[PDB]
C-alpha cells in the first residue's frame, strides 16, 4: 500500500504508506496524495530516502551507516524535517 | 545520583568502535563527574580495565554527538565469565533527520553565524543547544 | 537479499525495495501493481540499457551493498502508449540553490 508525495517543482514520489506515517504532520496531512508547495524535489527525493533508511535500521544489530547530507541541501532539508517532525 | 558503584571488583572490558566518528568514552566517577578517556578512532577498539557497576557512556569527540553503546545509552562492565571480556560495542543511533540535519549545519556554520542563517527562531534555538553531556545526564536522572 | 531502488519516468519516482534474486520481470509487477499498467507496456532500463525480463536484479548490476535504503539505486521506466514505446526520459530533481555565505 502506497501514498504520492508531491515536491514544490511537481515530482511525485511514491513510497510505502508505513513509511509516510513515519512523519506526524503527513499522518495528519493523510488522515492519499499530499502537496508540499515548499519542498522542491532535492529536498523531498532526500526525506524518502531517510524513510527507507529508519525502516530498515531503526532496532537492528547490522552496524549502522551514516546518513548522508550533501552541504547544499542541508539548510533546506533541516526546515523540511522540522516541518515534517521527523 | 547517577555514580559509578565503587565496587573494587575488577572487570575487563573491549571498546569497539563500530562508529564512523572519533570516539570519547566517558566514565562517570565516584561523585557523578563526567570524566573522559583517551579517543579511539573510527573502526578500533582497546582492551581496557575498568570495574563492575563503573558507569560509561560514549560520544562523538568533536561534537559530542551522542551514541549508543550495546543499543542503550549507558554501559555498566559486568562480572567476566571465563576470564572473556564483555565486549561494548559502540554504533551510531539512528538519528531523526532533524537531529542529522542539525549535525551537519553545526559543522558548516560557526557558532557566531547561526544568527545570520534564514531560518524560524527555534531552529536557532536548536542549532545551539549543543549535544551537551551534563544536559543528558539530567535526563537519565 | 534486498536491493532500494527508485523507478524512475518523466517526474514519477517510485521507492521500494526488491530481491537481488529477483527479475526484471518481477519488478514490473511491481509497477503494475503501483501505476496500473502491465509488463508489456513497460520497458526497464539501467542508465541507457533495456533490461531483459528473466534476468535478476543482481545479474543486472543491482547489489545490496550499491542500492542502500540511504542511497537506492535508479531504475529507468518507459512506457508504450498504444502501438509504440515512447523513450526514456526521466526528469532531473531541482537544483540546490548557491550555499549561504556562512556556510
Ligand atoms: C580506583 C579507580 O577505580 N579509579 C581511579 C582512577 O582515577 C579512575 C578509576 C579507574 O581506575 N577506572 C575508571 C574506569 O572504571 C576505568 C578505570 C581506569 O581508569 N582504567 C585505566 C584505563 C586507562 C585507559 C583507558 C582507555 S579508554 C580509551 N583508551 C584507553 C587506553 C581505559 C581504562
Amino acid at each position: 500500500m502506497y501514498v504520492k508525495l508531491i515536491s514544490s517543482d511537481g515530482h511525485e514520489f511514491i513510497v510505502k504508506r508505513e513509511h509516510a506515517l513515519t512523519s506526524g504532520t503527513i499522518k495528519a496531512m493523510l488522515s492519499n496524495e499530499v502537496n508540499f508547495r515548499e519542498i522542491p524535489s532535492h529536498v523531498l527525493s532526500k526525506v524518502c530516502m531517510y524513510f527507507t533508511y529508519k525502516v530498515r535500521y531503526t532496532n537492528s544489530s547490522t552496524e549502522i551507516p551514516e546518513f548522508p547530507i550533501a552541504p547544499e541541501i542541508a539548510l533546506e532539508l533541516l526546515m523540511a524535517a522540522n516541518f515534517l517532525d521527523c | 545520583v547517577l555514580r559509578s558503584v565503587n565496587s573494587r571488583e575488577p572487570s575487563q572490558v573491549i571498546f569497539c568502535n563500530r562508529s564512523p566518528r572519533v570516539v570519547l568514552p566517558v566514565w562517570l566517577n565516584f561523585d557523578g563527574e563526567p570524566q573522559p578517556y583517551p579517543t579511539l578512532p573510527p573502526g578500533t577498539g582497546r582492551r581496557i580495565h575498568s570495574y563492575r557497576g563503573h558507569l560509561w557512556l560514549f560520544r562523538d569527540a568533536g561534537t559530542h554527538d551522542g551514541l549508543l553503546v550495546n543499543q542503550t545509552e549507558l554501559f555498566v562492565p559486568s562480572l567476566n565469565v571465563d576470564g572473556q571480556p564483555i565486549f561494548a560495542n559502540i554504533t551510531l543511533p539512528v538519528y531523526t533527520l532533524k537531529e542529522r540535519c542539525l549535525q551537519v549545519v553545526r559543522s558548516l556554520v560557526k557558532p557566531e553565524n547561526y544568527r545570520r542563517l534564514d531560518i524560524v527562531r527555534s531552529l536557532y534555538e536548536d542549532l545551539e543547544d549543543h549535544p551537551n553531556v551534563q544536559k543528558d545526564l539530567e535526563r537519565l536522572t | 537479499m534486498d536491493v532500494f531502488l527508485m523507478i524512475r519516468r518523466h517526474k514519477t519516482t517510485i521507492f521500494t525495495d526488491a530481491k537481488e534474486s529477483s527479475t526484471v520481470f518481477e519488478l514490473k509487477r511491481i509497477v503494475e501493481g503501483i501505476l496500473k499498467r502491465p509488463p508489456d507496456e513497460q520497458r526497464l532500463y539501467k542508465d541507457d540499457q533495456l533490461l531483459d525480463d528473466g534476468k535478476t536484479l543482481g545479474e543486472c548490476g543491482f547489489t545490496s551493498q550499491t542500492a542502500r535504503p540511504q542511497a537506492p539505486a535508479t531504475v529507468g521506466l518507459a512506457f508504450r502508449a498504444d502501438d509504440t514505446f515512447e523513450a526514456l526520459c526521466i526528469e532531473p530533481f531541482s537544483s540546490p540553490p548557491e550555499l549561504p555565505d556562512v556556510m
